């Protein structure tokens, strides 16, 4: 009997889906509609209220929908609460009446597009083969929502959408009025800004998303620095690949901005970042800093004068200067010999103390060393914050004066080993080089000059076996004249010598005649 | 640009007055 009971659950079946299927009702309902659409512009609120209670009942809600933005239209029909909410706002005014009256039917959409869900909460979207009758009347109260052309009706619902925590119901939205809401807001609220962005982003407008980004780190809102930075660093990448529409010039144009504010803030990240684990700075002044900092970005000027020259922060300073295009080779210099003094101190402080120390500390010559690489690495080599004709020889006397050599066994030409593994031209070393062994400038006067011409004899060395590699054969007839009369300098000390060395100057006499063949 | 201003700034180790 299993065939009289299908046709039982049939006709059941069949009579919960009849009051849809009824071309009555159909009928019957949209007559209701056509008579209220009427009289729409003079409907009470009460009576619209109790229509749209009726209309839910009988699952007739896109039809509903309908009547509540016909009653809209029609209390305003010259569309003031556009004007109003347009120009934003305007509190002690007469159209209030019209946005007033056009919500108490927008709420009533609001309650529709609820009791939608409710009503076929979870049904399934696709009977075998086909859509549901809910997933029906789904699709029928959609259409009406996002086809309207009353817009603020649709700022009233992305205001709702957003209420609601529906984000991916605006991002799907293909309607243009949408963006329009998202600026109004973006400016002025961080929680909107991120929609703006976002629907940029899936629609490939990069670089309306990273014009955004990058107005929003200049912005006068309550965002972190550490945040602005993220903002500045995504911006800079959306703003790297082309967008459909948008020039190259302008797309450069605003990578260079997003740049700029980005190094910036590096500095000032790192700066604040530093000052607050600094011990010599009392713990009272720290907090007026860091609420001072971190925040919006600040010039230069601000980052410099109370903060890192006062703690002097010798290498920051260099990287505003680098940031600053600041043209001045004494006080670039001055500071560069601070730095390095400095750094020769707090590595020398370290190391008697593990005579706390957490691990081996290094030698001065190591941590100098890294402090430089890191303002190299920082700034790629710039010829003013990094000129190679006056720092070298600066770390060249500091590894004299302050014995960073064999005694203590350093590699005695770690001041070039530092410069050419840094990206430093072979060419230019050996220029320099020859600078210091003629001047016979202090440190680099007497025997000591025995140590000059090791940096030579390696420095030329190191170039040679790079253009044996290279291919080529700028190199010629000076480099030549200088390791000849770089050899008067090694027989003129190994005579007023006679020191125990007597011997390996000879040795290196022996290297320099080997590398002068190799040139001429 | 950068502008150094040695005169009047604020004493970084000290708190205020």
């Amino acid at each position: 009997d299993d065939v009289v009971t299908f046709k039982a659950q049939e006709q059941l079946q069949r009579a919960s889906e009849q009051a849809h299927n009824s071309p009555v009702l159909r009928a019957l309902l949209a007559e209701s509609l056509r008579l209220f659409e009427q009289v729409a512009g003079s409907l009470t609120p009460a009576n619209l209220t109790t229509a749209v209670e009726q209309y839910i009942s009988l699952k007739y809600y896109a039809g509903a929908i309908q009547l509540c933005l016909t009653v809209a239209q029609q209390k305003d029909r010259g569309n003031t609460a556009l004007s109003w909410v347009n120009d934003g706002k305007p509190a002690n005014d007469s159209r209030k009446k019209a946005f007033d009256e056009r919500k108490i039917c927008y709420n009533l959409i609001h309650q529709v597009l609820d009791k939608l869900e409710s009503d076929f909460a979870g049904e399934p979207e696709l009977v075998d083969g086909r859509p549901t009758l809910a997933a029906t009347k789904r699709m029928e109260a959609y259409n009406v929502v996002n086809d309207s052309s009353d817009e603020v009706f649709h700022f009233d619902l992305y205001e709702w959408y957003i209420e609601k925590g529906w984000t991916d119901r605006i991002l799907s939205i293909d309607s243009p009025h949408v963006i329009t809401y998202l600026q109004r807001l973006a400016e002025t609220d961080f929680r909107h800004a991120e929609l703006l962005c976002r629907f940029y982003t899936t629609r490939s407008r990069f670089f309306e998303a990273a014009q955004v980004q990058t107005n929003l780190a200049k912005s006068d809102l309550n965002i972190s620095l550490k945040d602005r930075i993220i903002l500045l660093s995504r911006a800079k990448g959306n703003a790297s690949v082309n967008t459909i529409g948008i020039s190259r010039q302008q797309q450069q144009q605003l990578n260079h901005e997003a740049s700029e504010l980005l190094e910036i803030a590096h500095i000032q990240d790192d700066l604040l970042e530093r000052l607050v684990a600094d011990p010599r700075i009392p713990e009272e002044r720290k907090a007026e800093i860091e609420e001072f900092l971190d925040g919006p970005i600040r010039t230069l000027t601000d980052l410099f004068n109370d903060y890192a020259d006062q703690a002097n922060y010798y290498d920051l300073c260099l990287l505003i200067f680098h940031a600053a295009d600041f043209h001045n080779p004494r006080t670039i210099l001055d500071t560069w010999n601070n730095l390095i003094n400095q750094s020769h101190f707090e590595a020398e402080q370290r190391r008697e103390y593990w005579e706390a120390p957490i691990a081996e500390p290094p030698l001065p010559y190591v941590y100098v060393s890294q402090q430089i690489q890191l303002i190299a690495h920082r700034t790629s080599l710039d010829s003013l914050i990094f000129p190679v004709n006056s720092l070298l020889p600066v770390v060249c006397a500091y590894a004299i004066n302050n014995g960073q050599d064999a005694s203590i066994g350093a590699d005695p030409c770690w001041p070039i080993q530092l410069f050419l593994n840094l990206g430093v031209p072979h060419a230019l070393v050996v220029q320099v080089l020859e600078n210091v062994l003629d001047t016979q400038e202090a440190p680099f006067t007497g025997r000591r000059r025995k140590l000059v011409v090791q940096w030579i004899a390696m420095a030329v060395d190191m170039w040679v076996r790079e253009v044996e590699r290279r291919g080529a054969m700028v190199m010629g007839s000076w480099v030549s004249e200088l390791l000849g009369r770089a050899d008067q300098v090694l027989t003129q000390i190994a005579g007023t010598g006679a020191a125990s060395d007597a011997e390996e100057i000879a040795s290196l006499r022996r290297t320099v005649k080997g590398l002068k063949r190799s040139v001429d | 640009k950068l502008v150094i201003n040695k005169d009047m700034r604020t004493d970084l180790f000290s708190p205020p007055n």
